[PDB]
């Protein structure tokens, strides 16, 4: 292999690491002989590239239409409801001074509290950046795939919290009244027949009042009309509803559901610690960076609840600290109330503005937004999940 | 106030899982009644009429 | 904390409870460190809330349509049937006193007597609950919503009642000679069908007259018309017709009786004491306040045969007195002709004049109605249940 | 006399289920028609008209 | 008579394979009789010959349209892609400084630059090829037929070398995510049918960026819409679909995907090479030859990776050092995005000149072609295969 | 950019294998606001005219 | 002729009692020249009358004022009367929740019964009552002057069944405070007067309302005004009471004392049969039929307690089956308040319709009534009879 | 001394029982 293709000190990144550096140069001579790009008939000249594309994807949120904008300026938020008093037979052998005592309406409530900023940042060099590109056109390409990227990127992260945060709240917070066990796909698909029906119907059983302030001892009964249940189950599902259900009966002239799923591939992935972590090796950091995360340093605490969105299991001191949120088994289907999801983001001001150094030429851009993502205990949710 | 949206290029409806007309809020008691006559004289003892067989 | 976080003589209840209290206070200083409201930039400013929200829900009560009003006047009533007569042959032997003899009409009757008075109360302090909300319209929509959930439990309880009602009367009161036995969901799909056409026909089987008191000797015979013909069933066996039966018939353009079926979700839980309790605790009276019994009190016997309407059970007192009113084997469609029902109710005066306490700012509101729900026993009505 | 109602937002038609057309209230014997003119003679001898036997 | 024709002496072969031959013929008596030939009349004159037919079948590639046309000018080709970032939320403890950090865009990308040249020859003699055709019209044809014949062979060649890639692309390449496994047909149909459904998703596991220079570490998702979904499958699977799925069910609309399958009668028949094999045996030389390879002669090396396109593992050489590109187990549905494929081709020039030989009157006509196939790393693909 | 082809003569329509409704790329969050009252003060402070109780 | 007037074959009678009797009639002679009727003109003429009186003479029901129509529908009569309250002091000192004291009103009751059914009939003859009288005119007045008859008849029965009722409720149903006795005739009149006078008094003693349910332990004070008292006693007891100075003085002042006073010559007449008596012979239905019992017939049991109203002792079937209702001791005034005697009764339809007999040409007539006959425990009554 | 009054027409049933005027 020739000499000069492996010789660093005639690199570009030596000019500019370096403090001082040859100002001028008579130029190296190249060879192809015994390297990658031997040709035939001519040894000696440099390898020539046609191409360069950019290969860009656009990806989107499912769930955008959810969002509501809202001013940033104050925190807590509550909500409540006013629970079920059954009506008394007369006794009449009461003593008169009952009119006198009084018992108040009883209501359960939440208090919500406030959001979570989120950033994103890219620099620019203006000098190195311009060597790997042949033409002005290419840099310029460059850039604005930067930034449509990063906005890509939020929406992929929006949907995921979304998606995790309702399995996460069945897998949880739900009771058994609500939960269901569905031993075979054709019976699940069953048993989401007989929840739409059973959910438009008044029952306090699938009301979570009771995780409410006042909902210890007590019932709440509420009805959710069709319009509003919609249904997020994993794909393998709808695919056998339409391959196999909808295909094989004779009349679906009615009774046909799938405009209410929303199905996703995996509703697992989204990872949330345990333990309070604290980032203590170059490792972890460096793993964290590759997938974004700049701010990260060793001798930082990671906090219980936190939730990566990426796998960081692997990596040392999240070892048998985190706990992946997902569907148990195969078959689930979380069917509820649309009213619940509680989504509300502020993007005014999204994109700050660029700062500039003088020195090296960099321009670094930032991108900063709000999101609160919450799920409400009152409306109706029922869960049809595999069978342990 | 969230509203679910159509998530499915085309499918047939879903009308027979619908059940509004069997049961909605606006199949209700009525409050707007007022009392019988019986309720008016034990709350006023407005009518001194008639006190049946006397003397 | 801070000790103001915690400092009960600082609340605005000793101001209430206490009788005297200082007129004068200078305020005094808060702080957010150590706190559930810790704010990075600020740490000496109150939480501020955005929003509160009532969350009110209608509920109805299906089987309204059937309410007639009427006076309240009279304990007792009852109904009557004339009893059949066969044509005879003319016999000219017989004597002309003959036409002396004399053939006296005959009737079959029933007694169903008293009602059921039932009563609801709630009271809107005006003094202290305004400190609760930031504007006097969130606190007019609180009292609106008490009004509301009150009248909406009205609703959810009378419908309990009356598919409990036909639930039990399905279960213990019908004639033994009504029951017929379907071994699988698709037999009794078949077990409606010929139900439906054979009640049509002029019969006296399914009628149950013998019960009334004239029906020991003699015949009625009555026929009941599809336009009356009702059906009450669990949702999951509706959900099987539509899901399955309908799905897969060829042709279904005339046989489909999905009209007529009233179906409900769990079509039980409305329980009934077996042996007179007396409450005894005072966790036991508690439960029963969360529900809106105010009247119960330690030491009041609650009869046999009193029907709960919520899952009493579980309490101390109550736990091998109480039964429930069910289906029982999961197969259940009785169909009776919607005359039987017999539900009648006064609501004259609904809502009984507010009584206001000058002392302590508050008015208190009460609705009292009364509800009278039977089944009578001459109309047509045969029960299909899982073969024992 | 109460009387039901649908119950449902769509569903194939009932008919074929209904015997109505087999046998309904209607159907029914007549009570309203008066004697042949024998049975009216029977009851009071008005006609004195004619007898078939010459004198 | 048999000792006649047996003899080779009077071969016109010996006259055209000799140095030095005898001019002079002596006519050789031909008798017919008890020979397969013989006529009643006629017993002594040599059979003759009514039609010499041609029988010629034009073949065609299935993805010409995918081929883009291209000026041959320069090696290497390069494309990229820009790897995800997570939002970082905002810590606000850390120090002011971090806005001089720098934080650069990363991307994956990858270099394909490649061309093969492949040609192929034909000779026409007119000197004994003569002999074999009695009406000069025929032999006429015979020239034509040759070179529509050699073009025909271009063609199946490509498409075989295409449809190989893709088998081998996914049986090696794809990762474990990607990989699913099917028992029988019809579990493989709700495969395919799911797998449909599950790339229409945002999700990074049918990426193969992980490949690519820079994905090592992190993430990339994108997004495969419907429209550029193509399956490849095997006839077997075609058929069961069309006679035993879409011809039962009922309601076949909307769910029918064979407008993207493309179907191949056996997607394996290319071989390639693993280890190196010189051509030491003769008879190795003369079996390639039997299929067109002229160019090979002992002592060549043939080098890994090598692709045949023909069952050359029964030559001694090749005994062990032939492995076959084929899908394993009989089921196979490569579903894969279309813009993956990048076949590129130049084919200005392609009927090269013809070269006469004045010594043999032979004309020999080349055709050369230049053929460029690769298949990226960066879009979403899915292999169902058979289970293990 | 390769483009799929029909390679059938004749089938019945995909629509319902497609998820362009569910998860299109135009839903997506919006970058074209500009900052609120409170920001705009925050880098000029060009309003002056209210600093409520004062003197 | 004292012979001719003997022979009954010269019968009007014979005729008609016989069937075939003797068409033709030649006069037979007549003269009264030796028996009575001769005159000294014309003796041979025979006797002719001048008059058929028709005497008929009107009795009356004394007691058929205070007798209330009632178009019965229905069988009991309830009777309530609501007990006394008496005022009580302010008692201001009393603490204010006397404000809440229920204070319910209370009340007695009496239920009655239902009343016997009456009838009566008369046959009137068309064809030989004609033989009696002279001329049509007096036939027509024969048959008003039946009806009327009849109509006196029920009047006599009711007003015996009055005095009867009085007599045996005086005897033995009465509250033995309510007695008093008197030694002589003479103290008997003046305790008579003194009674008079203490029932004008308002006092709680003379009232009965003891018995009638309702409550032993309060007082209702009943008062009886002038005008409504009025005294049960024999004729012979009437005639000293007027005879007494006081008598007069009450005349005088304008209080019709012999109005008020009513009498019986011996209060006595009225049997009651005692020991479930069964008529056995001819004798007896004979004797019952002469008083008018044509449905009477041997065999008939005649229960304990029915009311003769005519004296049938001497008959053997009640020789020591009947008692007298009658004083015991000539000394007997029962005081009570008018209003005491429930009389209702219903007269409608009271003819019913004719009944042609059309052999014999008879009509029968028949005239029915209903009476209902109590009396009640609230009113003011004394007894003043002989001392045992 | 009044005496029962001779007549008045049948209640309500008494003419229906009689003629059955049915309707």
């Amino acid at each position: 292999i020739p000499t000069l293709i492996a010789d660093s000190t005639k690199a570009s990144l030596q000019d500019f690491n370096h403090d001082y550096g040859k100002q001028w140069t008579f130029g190296e001579n190249w060879s192809n002989v015994n390297t990658m790009f031997e040709t035939y008939v001519n040894k000696y000249l440099f390898p020539k590239i046609n191409e360069t594309l950019l290969i860009d994807i656009a990806l989107g949120n499912r769930f955008n239409w959810l969002a509501k904008e809202q001013d940033f300026i104050g925190q807590y938020s509550e909500e409540y409801v006013i629970m079920d008093t059954i009506p008394i037979e007369m006794n009449l052998s009461k003593s008169e001074e009952l009119m006198l005592k009084r018992n108040y309406p009883q209501m359960a409530t939440r208090l919500y509290g406030s959001g979570i900023v989120k950033k994103q940042k890219f620099t620019l060099n203006n000098n190195d950046v311009r060597f790997n590109f042949q033409t002005l056109g290419d840099a310029t390409n460059y850039a604005l795939g930067v930034l449509r990227k990063k906005i890509s990127d939020i929406n992929v992260q929006e949907e995921k919290e979304i998606r995790a945060m309702m399995v996460d709240y069945a897998i949880n917070q739900l009771q058994d009244s609500n939960r269901r066990t569905a031993s075979s796909k054709e019976d699940l698909t069953e048993r989401v027949f007989e929840a739409i029906l059973n959910m438009q119907n008044n029952s306090a059983k699938y009301n979570e009042v009771h995780k409410a302030s006042g909902g210890s001892v007590g019932q709440y009964t509420t009805v959710s009309k069709l319009s509003d249940i919609a249904i997020l189950t994993t794909d393998s599902l709808k695919s056998y509803l339409l391959d196999t259900k909808i295909a094989n009966t004779f009349q679906m002239a009615g009774i046909d559901f799938t405009d209410h799923i929303i199905s996703f591939d995996d509703l697992g992935g989204v990872y949330k610690t345990t333990k309070d972590v604290t980032l203590a090796n170059e490792d972890t950091i460096n793993y964290l960076r590759a997938f974004g995360d700049y701010q990260a340093m060793i001798g930082d605490v990671i906090p219980t609840g936190s939730v990566f969105t990426f796998n960081v299991s692997d990596l040392k001191e999240f070892k048998g600290n985190i706990e992946e949120i997902k569907p148990q088994g195969e078959l689930f289907a979380f069917i509820f109330d649309i009213n619940a999801l509680k989504y509300k983001r502020n993007t005014k001001g999204m994109l700050k503005e660029p700062f500039y150094n003088g020195e090296f030429d960099e321009v670094t851009h930032w991108i900063h937004y709000y999101s609160f993502k919450a799920m409400s205990p009152f409306f109706n949710k029922i869960l049809i999940t595999e069978a342990p | 106030g969230n509203e679910m949206r159509g998530m499915t290029h085309a499918n047939y409806e879903d009308s027979r899982l619908n059940k509004s007309r069997e049961l909605n809020a606006n199949m209700s008691i009525g409050t707007s009644k007022s009392e019988d006559e019986y309720g008016r004289q034990v709350h006023s003892l407005t009518k001194q009429s008639y006190s049946d067989d006397s003397v």
